[PDB]
RNA sequence: AUUCCGGUUGAUCCUGCCGGAGGCCACUGCUAUGGGGGUCCGACUAAGCCAUGCGAGUCAAGGGGGCGUCCCUUCUGGGACGCCACCGGCGGACGGCUCAGUAACACGUCGGUAACCUACCCUCGGGAGGGGGAUAACCCCGGGAAACUGGGGCUAAUCCCCCAUAGGCCUGGGGUACUGGAAGGUCCCCAGGCCGAAAGGGAGCCGUAAGGCUCCGCCCGAGGAUGGGCCGGCGGCCGAUUAGGUAGUUGGUGGGGUAACGGCCCACCAAGCCGAAGAUCGGUACGGGCCGUGAGAGCGGGAGCCCGGAGAUGGACACUGAGACACGGGUCCAGGCCCUACGGGGCGCAGCAGGCGCGAAACCUCCGCAAUGCGGGAAACCGCGACGGGGGGACCCCCAGUGCCGUGCCUCUGGCACGGCUUUUCCGGAGUGUAAAAAGCUCCGGGAAUAAGGGCUGGGCAAGGCCGGUGGCAGCCGCCGCGGUAAUACCGGCGGCCCGAGUGGUGGCCACUAUUAUUGGGCCUAAAGCGGCCGUAGCCGGGCCCGUAAGUCCCUGGCGAAAUCCCACGGCUCAACCGUGGG
């Protein structure tokens, strides 16, 4: 037969020009400060798996369903997406919006350590930002719970000093 | 192999029972002939370099056996092609330990620390018995390697039997018989790596083989073939086990 | 830049001892190979003709880096078992 | 996302096909800053033809020689030490390459050999006694254009040959010790024959010597292991505008031959064997693990990685060996090509690079044995175009860049003007990295500096009712349709839309398609019920009672390699990738 072969890991519209589509694409675009529409398509394609891995666990029974029921809910809660009481029911409800509100860039900004989206991807590009005493230069990471609270200025960087101009600067906001 | 035998062996088809990283490299160690298959054994140099560490090369592990740093059951090895296989001992007497060869309960090959008053002795199950010349009786064991016997204790000795060997001086000190009530070990198949107690004993027409019926400590009972039960004590275990 | 030692361990068979550590240093290159071996030897009270380092790695946005080093007893042994490219890179003997 | 949209009329509802919109593979237009990972790159046509270099060696602890250096006494010599070829041993049957042949026990799977071979390796039981012989190397003389090759002299061995003993094989007569489900097997005792072993060799210490003490070795027997040979049941293409096929053909008896069973091959005796449930013949094709696509049921492919098969210009045939009818060993024929002094002699890259040819279609005449392995060696080691490392390439996948902030102005998305900031990327250095390098990674100095294209713009289908050219001409158009002097559809400007380091063109497969329908379609008038009936195989078959257990259902043993697929956790910055576990 044929040897493997890599597949890409997110998918593409059914029908390019669809109004409604580009209308709730365009918002998320703006809002969110990404790149192109696949980086949009790749956190898709994400929420979808999780979504068709609880489709199949409410029809199974077994005893490998049920560890892997537990494993989907552990890992789901581990990201920071669910409370960590829910059920698997609750995996359903997802949306979107969730999967984009745990990138490195949203969270940088939330945090305060920037005045504005784009400013935290290039804080985050340029070397500036550390997680858990390593820097991370991809803005797309996906930042777990655990590791939330230790996100902070490098601490080579210039703005890890309270008297730098740009700093005070975001200070200021 | 057109033309003759083969000497290589590529990396994605080794056996299975070995520990080893299957795409690090192109190239495995193609074992010897020697004592036991290539299902329940693993050859030296994998076991100087790979499990235990004391060679970061295959050039130095060269070096440590050259020297006659490892003996296996007794007897100094220097091959690094040499088999390793089910219940033999491996010893290390300028660092002083010794390690029992044992398959896992997903069936790999481990190395079970002992004592050094138990590495002396080695259980052998008998897997076949002849006559030979002079009308002396010879005994094969599981591991390939043979003994006389006269014909005046030719009832003392029948097939799956298991003989406790002293070595390296090979003399025989012991024999356990396979029956009910036996101490057993599983060597191969779903139910491998488990111990129990010998319960009953069934066969079949045409060739079929047999199967026995085991109860491990909780109470529960699982059946395997007559060949897979290696016999380890009377109602207890003579060696060490985990 | 500061050291740590993680592991010191003995191979009786070979005949030497296998030193695996740690270097802290923000704000600075990776340490060269005569420092390393400098500091080494001193911590360790080790003759420093008979010890070999075999790696300083780093690491992507990491502020330390790991190293593995060795350290024979006797120089003759030394000679026997390591390759010559290795005491060649650290300066223990001289290339043709 | 288990989906629809345009097209038959002046208008309508149908049947039905064509087109659009998605994924993947090969070729190709225009255009391109960076890094990482991987099983990618003369497979489609030509299994066409090839200059040059390399792709298989190794052992001085098997043996006699040549040359050189030192030491002792040396007229000599005897020593040590290092090189070189030759005899001798093991290997060259693996590894690497390609897919022509082949519809077959070739391949997958479960079984069998009580019908068989096996150098290297492991265990146990035994043995090593007595003789003989040549020859390379080396010296003398050569022959031939070369490829090659002659005579004479002398010498050794773990080289060769005898004799003995052990041992093996065949047949007849007895006995019942072993394994097994079951003995044309193993074991013991007679008897008639045939074949028929070995190197106590080599190295080092104690040896005054006597002789030990290790190290590596030689031969026979029983068993294993490893690698194979052979056999059976079952499973997987298209054609009836191919209907009968076979005559060593099917079976029996007696032999030969083989490592072994067998019409495998002979001599004799019969008339069997296969076939509409598709034989025979023709077409196309290496098989599988797998891969692409789809909600699934399905439909299509089987170059690259692993396991099996086959081949070395086409067709036949042998020597050596444990193993070959042998890719870098031999012979003949056919067909090409090369060198000759013309008498003769040589060569086939479907190994790595490189060249020509064919085509729409495919890279460097590079570095290393440091890693992984294999062959040789007591060992240290030596060799390997396997394999490892780089070079060229819009091969696949993952992560980034082409600035950011504040205050004003503007046509307020965006553009401009001021003030500030950062350095992924770019230029120059130090370290680490590597067999050596190059990349990569950590620091230092300079500076917004070094970095956007391709297609579309009437409807389907997101986006202009603007301006200038052309005037049924030129052109566009997957489909429907535009263009006839007032073109939102052609050519150009200015705007706008989609995707973006990419974006378009051509050809193929799946989806669309319930236009192949088991799930799940149709046949009064749209394609489609034989002009009518009788009946053989096949399919479908009424109620109750008893038995069986083949189908069917449940539980449990032995199997269906690894890679590939899904999930959690762990290591490379996260990922792609790789490891430990569960499926
Ligand atoms: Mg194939
Ligand atoms: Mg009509
Ligand atoms: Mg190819
Ligand atoms: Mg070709
Ligand atoms: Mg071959
Ligand atoms: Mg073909
Ligand atoms: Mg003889
Ligand atoms: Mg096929
Ligand atoms: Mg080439
Ligand atoms: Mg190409
Ligand atoms: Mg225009
Ligand atoms: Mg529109
Ligand atoms: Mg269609
Ligand atoms: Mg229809
Ligand atoms: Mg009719
Ligand atoms: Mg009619
Ligand atoms: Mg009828
Ligand atoms: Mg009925
Ligand atoms: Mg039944
Ligand atoms: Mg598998
Ligand atoms: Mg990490
Ligand atoms: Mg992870
Ligand atoms: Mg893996």
């Amino acid at each position: 037969g044929d040897p493997k072969r890599q597949r890409k890991k997110y998918e593409t519209p059914p029908h390019p020009w669809i109004k409604e589509r580009l209308d709730r694409e365009r918002v998320l675009m703006d809002k969110y400060e990404l790149k192109n529409k696949k980086e949009l398509w790749k956190h898709e394609t994400q929420l979808k798996n999780f979504r068709r891995r609880a489709r199949r666990l409410l029809a199974a029974r077994g005893k490998q369903a049920e560890i892997e029921r537990e494993q989907l809910l552990a890992r789901l809660k581990r990201l920071g997406l669910l409370p960590e009481d829910a059920v698997l029911d609750d995996v359903l409800s997802l949306t979107i919006e969730d999967i984009l509100e745990r990138r490195l860039q949203t969270i940088v900004y939330k945090k305060g350590l920037a005045r504005t989206m784009r400013q935290a991807r290039q804080l985050i590009v340029h070397g500036h930002i550390e997680v858990n005493g390593q820097i991370i230069r991809s803005p797309s990471y996906l930042v777990l719970k655990e590791e939330e609270d230790t996100i902070t200025y490098a601490r080579t960087s210039p703005f890890a000093n309270p008297q730098h101009p740009e700093r005070m600067m975001i200070e200021k906001a | 192999a057109r033309k003759g035998p083969k000497r290589h062996l590529k990396r994605l088809a080794a056996p299975t029972s070995w520990y080893i990283e299957r795409k690090a490299y192109k190239w495995a160690v193609r074992p010897r002939p020697g004592p036991h298959n290539m299902r329940t054994s693993i050859p030296l140099l994998y076991i100087v370099r790979d499990y235990l560490g004391y060679a970061k090369t295959a050039r130095e592990a060269r070096k440590i056996l050259n020297e006659g740093k490892f003996l296996v059951d007794g007897r100094v090895r220097k091959d690094y092609k040499f088999p390793v296989g089910i219940m033999d001992v491996v010893s290390i007497p300028e660092t002083g330990e010794h390690y029992r060869v044992l398959p896992n309960r997903i069936g790999k090959l481990i190395l079970h620390p002992i004592s050094e008053e138990e590495a002396n002795i080695k259980p052998l199950r008998i897997r076949n018995k002849r006559m030979v010349k002079g009308a002396k009786i010879q005994l094969n064991f599981h591991d390939g390697t043979n003994h006389l016997i006269p014909l005046s204790e030719k009832d003392n000795y029948f097939t799956s039997y298991t003989v406790l060997m002293k070595v390296p001086e090979r003399e025989i000190l012991e024999v356990l018989p396979f029956e009910k009530g036996a101490y057993v070990f599983v060597t191969q198949g779903k139910n491998v790596a488990r111990k129990g107690r010998i319960v009953e004993i069934k066969k079949f027409p045409m060739g079929w083989p047999d199967v026995v019926t085991i109860e491990d400590e909780e109470g529960e009972l699982f059946d395997t073939l007559k060949e897979y039960a290696f016999v380890v004590g009377r109602d207890k275990p003579r060696i060490s086990l985990p | 830049m500061e050291i740590k030692i993680t592991e010191v361990k003995e191979n009786k068979l070979i005949g030497r001892k296998e030193i695996y550590f740690e270097i802290y240093h923000p704000g600075e290159p990776t340490p060269s190979r005569k420092d390393v071996k400098g500091k080494l030897v001193a911590m360790l009270d080790l003759n420093p003709e008979t010890t070999v380092i075999q790696y300083i790695r780093s690491y992507f946005g990491s502020y330390k880096s790991k190293g593995y080093a060795k350290y024979y007893y006797d120089k003759d042994r030394m000679l026997y078992i390591e390759p010559e490219y290795i005491l060649i890179r650290d300066g223990i003997i001289e290339k043709k």
